[PDB]
RNA sequence: CGGGGGGGCGAGCCCCGAGGGGCUCUCGCUUCUGGCGCCAAGCGCCCGGCCGCGCGCCGGCCGGGCGCGACCCGCUCCGGGG
RNA sequence: CUCCGUUGCCCUCGGCCGAUCGAAAGGGAGUCGGGUUCAGAUCCCCGAAUCCGGAGUGGCGGAGAUGGGCGCCGCGAGGCGU
């Protein structure tokens, strides 16, 4: 027998008033402070309450497939970074004075990242692409953007993450971004996005215009409420 | 002897050499054997009387 | 207790969650003595005390 | 998945540094002012002073209000060439600190006496 | 806590092949005595060093780590109002 | 840089309960006898003490501890090996 015969096995049992109870997680006990208590219960009357459909669209977003070509659309376009822009002014002072410099040339098609950029150039009808984030803070600021969009015929999309998409562009957030002009190269892939977009979005407002977003209750409500609906059916269903 | 005094006493003048020596009265501890004696053999013989109860159910 | 006609009781119990004596004191129930145990909760069963 | 065991949040102790300073505050340290001739002001000569002195081999000093015994001590150590037993002080009304300085047995204060001239 | 699911001594009912399974309840196990009660056992799975067999996720010596034990998911800390 | 100290960071443990003030009669370790001045003395001097803190390197002794067994060698007191 290799087991000496000491080891034997004092089991614990821990009922109510027996042995001292031992430790388990508590992340549903503890006393959180008056800041995170703040912002869970925000993300509940965000549920409880019943929304407004142009706040209720931006939460139906895009999805891993359509989401992850955009953001691999733009890194072809993300604008100049610093350090990057100091070689385009640079090379172009050499170039001036050395070799026949006329310095009109062809700025190469890049993204534009604010509100006061982009509801300009829609309201021009000068973009094939707005992509909007979801989880702006002040939402008034683009509140309106969608509808501005498929009234002037152009495809918007709405992304998650005001930081992933404030990502290209070298910034910490960025509400929207939009494609004014595009290579003709990856002219397949924009007209690609688009239609699978517009099909999603714009031709979809009669739905979105008229779709409330809130009025679901907690589960530990639904499951009372629910509970005497298996009595009133039991009741005349037997 | 007052209380800040027994820091200059020896340890033998504030104890006396038992189970709980200076601390308890050598009454109630000499009950506090035969209690906790007793305590366990009557939850062994509830233990078979549990152990038979649910053998013969 | 000075101030009020019933006499208090010093109940111990102990703390279920960490080793330690929780102490309170019951408004006494007359029967009540010294020694007696006390049950608590809603398992216990319908005596004085 | 670090499992919360108290039901309290106590905040997290968070590194804290120490000060770095690009300038000093001050430019010099202030000279000290409590000095060796600044703690003693005068002997006392007084007739209760001197019977204090070849009797019992103390000294008896007026010395600066903020004097502490151990600074009586390393200053009269410092100037007479001496060394001190106990240093015994007081405060006059008037306000002035006397300090009667005890010498050790080997030393004698009828004489130290005289090197500071009192007698 | 609310749902769920585990467990099972056991009871009601349903099923059953008498092995068992499902629904319901019970429980979350402590009531004769002025006793003791925590900082984990046990099991499992790994890894570091050392020794031995040497194929070393073999075996010994020394030293650690995670999982079960201590069921899983959640959205208001739990109650009482409104 | 032995070993110890110090500090930096990482893991581990920690309920309180209120920043702070409030008694020269409450709580609060430990000083007594003789002598001394013109005026001070449990405060000076002499002689006996005493508490608290430090005592690291530990200042010194004492305690922890100095057995028993077996095996030899020795007349024996005894010595060695395990
Ligand atoms: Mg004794
Ligand atoms: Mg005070």
């Amino acid at each position: 027998k290799v087991v000496n015969l000491l080891f034997e096995k004092r089991p614990k049992n821990f009922g109510i008033g027996q042995d001292i109870q031992p430790k388990r997680d508590l992340t549903r006990f503890v006393k959180w402070p008056r800041y995170i208590r703040l912002q869970r219960q925000r993300a509940i009357l965000y549920k409880r309450l019943k929304v407004p459909p142009t706040i209720n669209q931006f939460t139906q977003a895009l999805d891993r497939q359509t989401a992850t070509q955009l953001l691999k659309l733009t890194h072809k376009y993300r604008p100049e970074t610093k350090q990057e822009k100091k070689q385009r002014l640079l090379a172009r002072a050499e170039k001036k004075a050395a070799g026949k410099g006329d310095v009109p040339t062809k700025r190469p098609p890049v993204l534009r990242a604010g509100v006061n950029t982009v509801t300009t150039l829609v309201e021009n009808k000068k973009a094939q692409l707005v992509v909007i984030a979801h989880d702006v803070d002040p939402i008034e600021l683009v509140v309106f953007l969608p509808a501005l969009c498929r009234k002037m015929g152009v495809p918007y999309c709405i992304i998650k993450g005001k930081a992933r998409l404030g990502r290209l562009v070298h910034r910490k957030t960025c509400t929207t971004v939009a494609f004014t002009q595009v290579n003709s190269e990856d002219k397949g892939a924009l007209a690609k996005l688009v239609e699978a977009i517009r099909t999603n979005y714009n031709d979809r407002y009669n739905e979105i215009r008229r779709h409330w977003g809130g009025n679901v209750l907690g589960p530990k409500s639904v499951a009372r409420i629910t509970k005497l609906e298996k009595a009133k059916a039991k009741e005349l269903a037997t | 002897v007052r209380p800040k005094v027994l820091m200059r006493l020896s340890k033998t003048k504030k104890h006396v050499s038992r189970a709980y020596g200076g601390s308890m009265c050598a009454k109630c501890v000499r009950d506090r054997i035969k209690r906790a004696f007793l305590i366990e053999e009557q939850k062994i013989v509830v233990k078979v009387l549990k152990a038979q109860a649910q053998s013969q159910k | 207790d000075p101030g009020r006609g019933a006499p208090l009781a010093k109940v111990v119990f102990r703390d279920p969650y960490r080793f330690k004596k929780r102490t309170e004191l019951f408004i006494a129930a007359e029967g009540i003595h010294t020694g007696q145990f006390v049950y608590c909760g809603k398992k216990a069963q319908l005596n004085i005390g | 998945k670090k499992i919360r065991t108290s039901p309290t949040f106590r905040r997290p102790k968070t590194l804290r540094l120490r000060r770095q300073p690009k300038y000093p505050r001050k430019s010099a340290p202030r000279r000290n002012k409590l000095d060796h001739y600044a703690i003693i002001k005068f002997p006392l000569t007084t007739e209760s002073a001197m019977k204090k002195i070849e009797d019992n081999n103390t000294l008896v000093f007026i010395v600066d209000v903020k004097a502490n015994k151990h600074q009586i001590k390393q200053a009269v150590k410092k100037l007479y060439d001496i060394d001190v037993a106990k240093v015994n002080t007081l405060i006059r009304p008037d306000g002035e600190k006397k300090a009667y300085v005890r010498l050790a047995p080997d030393y004698d204060a009828l004489d130290v006496a005289n090197k500071i001239g009192i007698i």
